[PDB]
């Protein structure tokens, strides 16, 4: 099959998998079971890594791969529905080339459409690093609480940020920065240390000569034979080392964990017995199990971070919005451009295009109308979740909006009585938003341009 | 016989269907499926034709035809490859026909013979404007533009491919001379230009961000063995009395890799490059001497720097000499947690490297494949300056003079060539497949623009309507479309000669 | 299962709805259809299509007789029927799935179907009721269903002048059945012309009428036994029709039995008198109005008196063919009689001329049903699809979606005329939107130029009844179809 | 019953007519080959004529039903020729599925060649004039030469410029309001086996096909005002009482019945049925010549010619049985011709309509069949061929000719229909082509000639004369440069007008086909 009906069995395939995470998106998401090919079992309430790992056939859905590995890591936060916000510019291009305009006419006028929107995102940018160390530090707080973890952690988010904001201004001037995490205990009682976590045990440290170091030893080749066994202990006592780290009493250490205790005490890592000095040997704390817990009096830029939680699932969904928390605050301190997200970015560029494309006319008229309609469909996702009527509840938006130019009162996604989301202390990136909405069309580009699918043999 | 040559045609014409939209700006992208599940979705036909399983033997051909491409001409995969096999579309009822085929091959021959005193004819001198490499460059970069998926962000590309050719020596210019450094993620615009010798990738490990990526005036330095203590190094025979005894292996270890390192250093090279890997026995000995070191060196990396400093693989300490020791006028570690060697003050160097940066890895290798086309496009047109009108119009007023040479045949050849003529007409037939324009509009004004402007006629496709591509600034080379029909002429004639074919097994 | 049985069988009626499609218009396509007997029939029309057609499902059944109320009054077109109601049909799932009952949805389709009406007569455009100018301009519009105006060119008067002299100019009924359709091998379509009387299928003579069979005393020595009582009999008769002065007779269907003896013949033609049997009762009709000839049952009855009346009575050799003319008709009527001798070179040409001339004496009998005129290619379903629109928000409630789709079903009509064209669906309906603003409701839609354009002076009209009579017949055959939730296979 | 969709339904009867075409193809030209086809009762029968095998070819699909009724119009229009009108049909079709597969639609293609053909009949009246360089007869006489094509036996029309066109000149007659017609079927046509086929004999009037076997019959006649008889009657219990009664009754009213029709002076009598040796003693007396065993139909001729009007039975008004006078008909002369042993009845100056017969003489019924529907099919030709004077030139080369015209008419229409136009006159080139396929010959060598020779004079202006070219222009047997006009070989306007007019119409009905429903039969 080949021509316009072989697009319609490939490109309207993307609508399944749309819908799958559509009632995923926000707090209000419910978790869905996903089996692996091999047997594993995942269940979670976020469609970002729903559609990460599974087995489909049509390839509409292979170029999510890179959708995925890119704005988890690169963002993280809000990007559960960013399938459903890349699919809103297709929907919308469906009807399109059913009426047949090309696909080139299409990519151009979803592309001049979102470039005209960044300079309403301009006139509503606020900067949070202008605020003192208060306000940019409370900023922090309910960044992720109200966004980013969907998982249990609506409330008691308090515990997991001031812990993620603490290690981000210990290093402010995390791929250095090991964190991991064990099922148990509860989310308050969660323990943050200045070091990395070392699983591995043998038992208390006393102060030595120096002030706050253990003069750490770690050698790599383990000792070698009774007569040189007890002899090379004896000259790891002499510059007062209680312990000792080696591969073949802290034994069997991985090699990335290995190197991190090392970035942690600024130290060097000693191949020989008659390489060791004092000058080589790390300076930490003390070691003791309160899994050892290593400490550093200095400011040094290794902090972790120790989950905790009832769960075996919630370390799992824990952990990973501490990894996409880490990239959220990255972008805020250094990008100072940032916006109010949850519903009011979404809809603040649709009232743009939608002014601007009375503006051009032309054959772009209705292209630019689309481009309206498709950021139009974005809070209807977050509307159904929350019980409110899509095309009800954005028709009173937008005449509310259109005789007060404030763009931030909008669809709410935590589901309360204010839909402002200045109120509510909701910030997002510049360059997140960016990643995201406009971003989305590079994925389209690749969309619109399937013509013949050539499937070949075994 | 004929018979089977029908269906090996229609085997052939059925990928060139999905082909058709690659030509011209406005083709679409075509999907591929790989056992792999690693797939390049592009308009480039030597990647697609690569990839895909072949059945009949003579299918074969349309590969060695790409093959062909980049060796004769080096670009026009999008345009001239899918019109090497058209005249076998044309000469398909002419195999049921008694007509034979060896009139047919001569009949295509001396059109394409005669076809090339016409683009000759046809050539415009840009000598006489006094055209530097900036207007004329410029406008025949927005011409390789065409089939790629870039096309308004296109503008900084430009500004890219151009900057890049004129640093390089325009007297040897080659695509394995120039680097090229994918690097997925990030954004477009973000790509920059090297001046000096890259490493291939990166690489981490061990302490990585507390190396400065700020330096003076380094200094390269090359090495071939592996440094390491007790993994990597040769096997040998040594007699073992006690346990002890496997103290003195490490100091006769350490103390061969101590006083080749100590011996070099007289030097006082800022870099360190080893052929193979370094380890941290080598680590902690350059950390005492604050200086940067990194191994891993690819062969096509070490080619690019005796262009530049002069130096040498050296693996022994014997042979150092001080000619082998350059420098550089600054160097800055350039993404995703990666460095990046970046070299620059090297007038001496005949390479470049070009530092690419895109999200998806697909876009950015059509971007490696337009770096290839823009190359083999400047090459030819600084050998030779010649204006000729892209977009597959060239053949439309070709195909006029062609017809009065056939008036002149009187013989069977004078139905043959005017079936040459007749497959120009495909060209514009499948760009209208492809923007969803009326061919039959465009046909009946083609034959009409012959008989009044003749001239250029390009076909303008962004007024929708007919228009000339000369005034809209669009330039090729001239050694493209000449070499153009010389593909097709081999490819045509090739199949044409195989009556039967034979399977064993 | 009432709604899954029910929406199983409207799948089956959409499915041939959509195949019809491409039997509308002039750029449409025909289908071939074998007869189970070995014979070959093509039509335009879905009247052979669906009398061929065997479907299980009996929605497919149903629409035999829809269609066929609609065949009988327009004959060209008649398909938009069906394809309404399967747009209809297909549109009720979506309107069932809000709440709505059926009957409440099939009872909007006929308050819409009331106000479609009003429309109707509100464009209604004023038309003479005797004119040559204005009926062969609606004659060979609505023709335009098949390929016929390329040679209507002699026949677009015919059915013109002939209609207004069958009865009257005064409308009313003018009922098509008297007219007499003669189908003879030879000639060509434009060869096809009017007779002044009624001709023979099968000099100043008497034509008369038997209900009997002329034969010896056989009803349904001995040579010249036989011989001697069998011509006596036949003389009998002789005289009895000598007297009478009757030169031309006329016998009913002898292929039975009895049929004609020979001896009759002979006796008959020293008289120079006429025999002619095989011939079916319906043409008693054409007789009895026409040439005045009352039926004789038996030959004690036979006498000048129920005999018919002529002027000039010859007989006729076109091409081969023997077919006695009429000149001239004496008697007493209030509406003459009127044949047409169809010609043809091939039976496929002269089946299709049928067919082509009985839908354009159609179209004439549905301008003297009653008067008017509407724009053609599809005009008049868009402004009645806009009204509705307008009106459906106008009194809001739960018709408002409802009415919203049947408008919307209504744009179906002209978007087929665009589709069997090679013109994009959307696309051309999209710019049509713009158009039925510009035009100001009777401006119709031409098939030549592909846009919006003059009527009356492109030659383009149409009758409003058809427009009315297709829309009722729909209307009934959704709603029968929507009521029923359920069916059984019993005996 | 099912019905099968797509556009594949009208590829699976392209690709039937193409099956069947390559068939036909073969008998086209004299180069061409016979073919034999068989009813399956064991009976076969060798025919070239393209009518008599589209009625035993048996297609399942309607496009070989039109074929079917196509020869069979052609057979009343012209009646000669089918591999010169039915076969253009054929690639009419091949050529129109191409254009309609992607940017053509069906009805573009059917106004295509419709307006085509509309203004091609200028442009065939430009080539078409009336007969010249033609003295008396010799206009039927190259003509008759013609027969090669779709007829094998045109070898053999050096002997034929006689027999034939003296047949259809003497059958000359004057009615429907004074206008010269040629009645069809007057030429009675009668097979022999013996000698050959150059011993066929004209006889100016019509034969009666018959034997004489019983010697009583008189061997001679003479005189002027011959009445012809025609009669369709046939003359030839407890105790032996009753028999006789019957019997001597039965005698006297047979002989008394032969006897009334020697009162009303009939010179010969055409019997049906059989004669009674006592019933031609009669005729010996009274100098009347008896014929038994007539055929019906053969006696219908005889009453359009002499107009001797049958007789079923002796009667009349009263019970008396007689025969009148006014039944009998009016000829100069009674011939008896015997040959090989068989002695037919020759009837000479008819009354109402003058006739003639053709005497053939051969080897085996398929010699004779061979020699008995091509001669047939020729007195058709010249049936229409002396109606209209005007003629066009032989050999096929009018197709060739017209494609230049077409050249600049395509220019002048446009828009879509250029495509049209362009396959329209590609398509008249393959007359040709399957000519030099038949004759092993280089189809590309003559239509370079075709297309470069006459449209010298398309280019060239007509008024500066400089002809340099006839155009008038082929040669199939010898592949070489030469002039049918030299050679007398020219077509009756018959061949085109009202030919192929009818035959560009069949595609109308193909191209406007949806799909395909077939009724399961009871």
């Amino acid at each position: 099959q080949h021509g316009l009906e072989a697009k319609k069995s490939h490109i309207l395939a993307a609508r399944s998998v749309a819908s799958i995470i559509k009632t995923s998106l926000g707090p209000r998401g419910l978790d869905k079971i996903l089996i692996s090919p091999d047997g594993e079992i995942t269940i979670t309430n976020d469609g970002a890594t729903i559609l990460s790992q599974m087995e489909l056939d049509n390839e509409i859905a292979k170029l999510l791969v890179q959708l995925s590995k890119s704005q988890d890591d690169e963002i993280g936060d809000g990007t559960t529905g960013v399938v459903v916000l890349a699919s809103a510019l297709l929907d919308q291009a469906l009807e399109l080339i059913q009426k047949g305009i090309h696909p080139i006419k299409i990519a151009n006028g979803f592309d001049e459409a979102a470039k005209l929107a960044i300079s309403k995102l301009e006139e509503t940018c606020d900067d949070i690093s202008a605020s003192n160390d208060e306000l940019f530090r409370d900023f922090l707080l309910r960044a992720a609480k109200t966004s980013l973890g969907s998982k249990i952690v609506s409330k008691d988010h308090d515990r997991f940020a001031e812990m993620a904001v603490e290690a981000v201004i210990n290093v402010m001037d995390f791929d250095l920065i090991k964190m991991q995490g064990r099922v148990g205990g509860s989310i308050s009682d969660s323990k943050l240390i200045n070091g990395v976590i070392l699983d591995k045990d043998f038992k208390c440290v006393l102060p030595k000569e120096g002030s706050d170091g253990v003069k750490l030893a770690i050698l790599t080749c383990p000792f070698e034979e009774q007569d040189k066994f007890k002899e090379m202990i004896d000259d790891v006592k002499k510059a007062g080392a209680d312990v000792v780290i080696c591969q073949w009493a802290v034994r069997w250490v991985g090699g990335q964990e290995l190197e991190h205790i090392a970035i942690s005490t600024n130290g060097r890592i000693v191949p020989r017995f008659q390489d060791l000095s004092k000058d080589k040997l790390g300076t930490c704390s003390r070691i003791y199990e309160q899994m050892l817990i290593i400490e550093q009096s200095k400011e040094t830029k290794t902090v972790t971070c120790f989950v905790r939680g009832s769960n075996k699932m919630i370390v799992d969904e824990a952990e990973r919005a501490l990894h996409d928390s880490l990239c959220v605050v990255r972008n805020l301190v250094k990008d100072s451009r940032v916006v109010y997200g949850g519903g009011a970015a979404e809809v603040t560029m649709s009232l743009a295009v939608s002014e601007e494309a009375d503006k051009q006319r032309g054959i772009d008229q209705y292209a630019f109308r689309g481009f309206a309609q498709a950021l139009d469909t974005i809070p209807m996702t977050l509307a159904e979740n929350s019980g409110l009527d899509p095309i009800g509840t954005l028709s009173t938006l937008k005449s509310k909006q259109l005789k007060e130019k404030i763009s931030n009162i909008g669809v709410d996604c935590l589901g309360y009585g204010s839909n402002d989301m200045k109120e509510l202390f909701v910030v997002d990136p510049f360059i997140g938003k960016k990643q995201q909405i406009l971003l989305a069309t590079q994925l389209c580009r690749m969309i619109l341009k399937i013509d013949n699918v050539i499937i070949s043999g075994k | 016989g004929k018979g089977q040559i029908i269906s090996n045609i229609n085997a052939c014409v059925a990928v060139q269907e999905a082909l058709k939209p690659t030509l011209g700006p406005l083709g679409s992208d075509i999907l591929i499926v790989t056992s792999n599940q690693k797939t390049t979705i592009s308009n480039d036909g030597a990647t697609i034709l690569k990839l895909l399983d072949v059945v009949h033997p003579a299918a074969k051909t349309l590969v060695d035809i790409s093959r062909a491409q980049d060796a004769e001409v080096g670009d026009g995969t999008t345009s001239v490859t899918i019109l090497a096999g058209e005249l076998m579309k044309e000469a398909k009822p002419f195999l049921e026909e008694g007509i034979s085929s060896h009139l047919i091959m001569k009949g295509y021959r001396k059109a394409v013979s005669l076809a090339v005193e016409k683009i000759n004819e046809l050539a415009v001198d840009i000598t006489s404007e006094k055209s530097s490499g900036r207007e004329l460059l410029e406008r025949c970069a927005r011409t390789a533009m065409s089939s790629k998926l870039i096309h308004n962000n296109a503008d900084f590309f430009v500004k890219m491919c151009v900057d890049a050719v004129l640093s390089l020596d325009r007297n040897d210019l080659d695509d394995k001379l120039i680097g090229i450094k994918k690097i997925p993620g990030g954004a477009m615009e973000e790509s920059l230009f090297i001046n000096g010798v890259a490493f291939k990738k990166t690489f981490s490990y061990a302490g990585f961000e507390q190396q400065p990526k700020k330096f003076n005036n380094p200094k390269i330095l090359s090495l071939n063995v592996e440094l390491e203590l007790k993994a990597e190094k040769d096997n040998a025979e040594v007699r073992v009395e006690h346990v002890e005894d496997y103290q003195a292996i490490v100091d006769a270890e350490w103390q061969l890799i101590f006083e080749k390192l100590r011996q070099v250093e007289e030097t006082g090279a800022n870099i360190v490059l080893s052929k193979l890997p370094i380890g941290d026995l080598a680590t902690q000995f350059f950390a005492d001497r604050n200086i940067f070191c990194a191994g891993r060196v690819s062969a096509d990396d070490m080619n690019r720097v005796i262009q530049a400093v002069g130096g040498s693989i050296q693996s022994t300490t014997s042979d150092i000499k001080p000619e082998h020791l350059g420098t550089c006028a600054l160097f800055e570690e350039m993404i995703g947690s990666e460095r990046y060697n970046l070299f620059q003050g090297c007038p001496q160097a005949k390479t470049c490297t070009l530092l690419l940066r895109g999200g998806a890895e697909q876009v950015i290798a059509e971007v490696e494949r337009s770096l290839h086309d823009a190359i083999m496009i400047v090459k030819r047109a600084l050998q030779n300056k010649l204006i000729v009108a892209g977009g597959g119009a060239t053949e439309m007023e070709v195909s006029k003079c062609l017809r009065d040479y056939s008036k002149t045949i009187a013989g069977k050849q004078q139905m043959i060539i005017n079936a040459f003529a007749k497959a120009l007409e495909v060209i514009p037939r499948q760009l209208c497949e492809n923007a969803g324009f009326d061919a039959i509009e465009i046909l009946n004004k083609l034959r009409l623009a012959h008989s009044k402007g003749e001239k250029w006629y390009g076909v303008v496709f962004e007024t929708e309507n007919i228009g000339d591509n000369f005034a809209k600034f669009v330039w090729e080379p001239a050694l493209v479309k000449i070499n153009a029909l010389n593909s097709a002429t081999e490819a045509t004639n090739l199949i044409l000669s195989v009556d039967e074919t034979i399977t064993n097994k | 299962k009432p709604q899954e049985v029910r929406k199983a069988n409207i799948i089956a009626a959409r499915s041939v709805a959509d195949a019809i499609r491409t039997s509308l218009g002039p750029k449409g396509m025909d289908k071939m259809i074998k007869t189970s007997r070995g014979e070959i029939i093509i039509s335009n029309d879905g009247h052979t299509i669906l009398k061929q057609m065997a479907i299980l499902h009996p929605v497919a059944r149903m629409l035999v007789e829809v269609s066929a109320a609609q065949d009988s009054e327009a004959g060209d077109g008649t398909t938009s029927v069906v394809i309404l109601t399967g747009a209809l049909l297909g549109a009720a799932e979506r309107l069932l799935n809000k709440g709505i009952h059926p009957t409440i949805i099939a009872d909007s389709f006929q308050s819409a179907a009331k106000r479609s009406v009003d429309i109707l007569l509100e464009m209604c455009h004023k038309v003479s009721l005797s004119d040559r100018e204005q009926l062969v301009r609606a004659a060979s519009t609505s023709l335009s269903s098949k390929i016929v105006s390329q040679y209507s060119s002699f026949l677009a008067p015919l059915a013109v002048d002939s209609v207004l002299k069958i009865s009257d100019e005064n409308s009313k009924n003018v009922d098509l059945n008297d007219i007499r359709l003669v189908k003879k091998v030879g000639g060509t379509i434009d060869d096809t012309e009017m007779i002044d009387g009624v001709v023979l299928t099968q000099e100043k003579a008497k034509i008369g009428l038997i209900q009997f069979q002329i034969s010896p005393p056989k009803p349904d020595r001995q040579m010249d036994k036989i011989l001697k009582e069998e011509r006596a009999y036949l003389l009998n008769i002789c005289k009895k029709i000598k007297k009478a002065k009757c030169n031309v007779l006329l016998i009913q269907k002898s292929i039975l039995r009895d049929a004609v003896n020979d001896l009759a013949l002979h006796f008959l033609s020293k008289l120079n008198i006429m025999v002619v049997k095989d011939i079916e009762r319906e043409e008693i009709e054409f007789l009895s109005k026409g040439l005045g000839c009352k039926p004789i049952a038996d030959i004690e009855l036979f006498t000048e008196d129920r005999l018919g009346s002529a002027d000039l009575v010859e007989e006729i050799d076109s091409d081969g063919s023997k077919i006695v003319r009429v000149t001239g008709i004496r008697n007493n009527n209030a509406r003459p009689t009127v044949s047409v001798v169809i010609r043809g070179a091939n039976n496929m040409i002269i089946d299709e001329t049928e067919r082509s001339l009985h839908d354009a004496l159609c179209v004439i009998r549905c301008l003297v049903k009653e008067r008017g005129l509407i724009a053609g290619g599809g005009a008049p379903e868009i402004e009645i699809s806009r009204r509705l629109s307008k009106e459906a928000r106008s009194m809001e409630g739960v018709q408002a979606f409802i009415w919203q789709e049947f408008a919307s079903a209504l744009e179906v009509i002209p978007t087929t005329l665009a589709e069997n064209a090679g013109l994009n669906s959307i696309k051309v309906v999209t710019e049509l939107r713009s158009k039925h603003e510009n035009g100001e409701l009777n401006d119709g839609i031409s098939v030549r130029r592909s846009g919006t354009t003059n009527t009356y002076e492109e030659h383009i009209l149409q009758p409003v009844l058809v427009s009315t009579s297709a829309i009722t017949l729909a209307s009934e055959c959704v709603k029968s179809i929507l009521r029923i939730d359920d069916i059984a296979f019993s005996r | 019953g099912e019905k099968i969709s797509g556009d594949d339904i009208r590829n699976q009867n392209v690709l039937a007519t193409m099956a069947v075409a390559n068939v036909v193809k073969s008998s086209l030209g004299p180069v061409g080959l016979d073919k034999m086809l068989v009813d399956d009762i064991g009976d076969f029968t060798v025919t070239n004529d393209g009518a008599t095998i589209l009625s035993l070819l048996d297609v399942q699909h309607p496009a070989g039903k039109i074929l079917v009724e196509l020869a069979q119009q052609q057979d009343r229009e012209i009646g000669d020729g089918t591999t010169s009108v039915v076969i253009i049909a054929s690639e009419l079709l091949k050529r129109a599925n191409e254009l309609v597969k992607n940017k053509i639609h069906p009805t573009t293609i059917i106004t295509g060649f419709r307006v085509a053909l509309r203004e091609a009949i200028r442009f065939i009246n430009e080539v078409l004039s009336t007969s010249v360089d033609t003295l008396g007869k010799e206009t039927l006489i190259n003509i008759a030469k013609t027969s090669m094509s779709s007829k094998i036996i045109g070898a053999d029309s050096d002997f034929f410029s006689n027999m034939v066109v003296d047949a259809l000149l003497a059958v000359k007659t004057q009615n429907s309001k004074g206008e010269i017609k040629y009645p069809v079927k007057a030429v009675n046509v009668l097979k022999a086996h013996g000698k050959s086929a150059t011993e066929s004999l004209l006889v100016p009037g019509y034969a009666l096909n018959c034997t004489v076997a019983s010697q009583a019959m008189p061997k001679r006649i003479a005189g002027g005002n011959v009445k012809i008889a025609c009669l369709d009657l046939n003359l030839q219990i407890d105790d032996p009482e009753q028999l006789e009664q019957i019997r001597k009754r039965e005698a006297g009213i047979v002989l008394e019945r032969v006897k009334k029709i020697i009162d009303a002076g009939a010179q010969v009598v055409l019997t049906t049925k059989g004669i009674d040796d006592l019933c031609l003693k009669e005729f010996v007396e009274a100098k009347i010549m008896g014929v038994r065993r007539c055929k019906k139909e053969d006696l219908r001729r005889i009453a359009r010619a002499t107009g001797a009007t049958l007789v079923s039975s002796m009667s009349n008004l009263e019970g008396e049985e007689t025969f009148e006078s006014s039944y009998l008909g009016l000829c100069d002369e009674v011939v008896q011709a015997k040959f090989s042993d068989d002695e037919c009845i020759l009837i000479k100056g008819t009354s109402k309509h003058s006739s003639s017969s053709i005497i053939l003489r051969g080897a085996n019924d398929y010699s004779l069949d061979e020699m008995e529907r091509s001669l047939h099919d020729s007195l058709s030709v010249v049936k229409r061929t002396l109606e209209s004077g005007n003629v066009v030139p032989g050999g096929g080369c009018v197709e060739a000719a017209l494609n230049i015209y077409l050249d600049n008419f395509a220019t002048t229409v446009g828009s879509r229909e250029q495509l049209a136009i362009a396959e329209f006159a590609a398509a008249l080139l393959i007359i040709p082509k399957t000519l030099a396929v038949n004759a092993a010959k280089d189809s590309s060598e003559l239509v370079a000639k075709l297309r470069s020779y006459h449209a010298a004079s398309q280019m060239a202006k007509p008024e500066d004369v400089k002809r340099r070219s006839y155009r008038n222009g082929l040669d199939l047997i010898r592949g070489k440069i030469v002039d049918e006009i030299h050679a007398g070989v020219l077509e009756p306007t018959i061949s085109k007008v009202k030919s192929l007019k009818s035959a560009l119409e069949a595609c109308v009905a193909i191209l406007r086909i949806d799909t395909m429903i077939t009724v399961d039969p009871e």
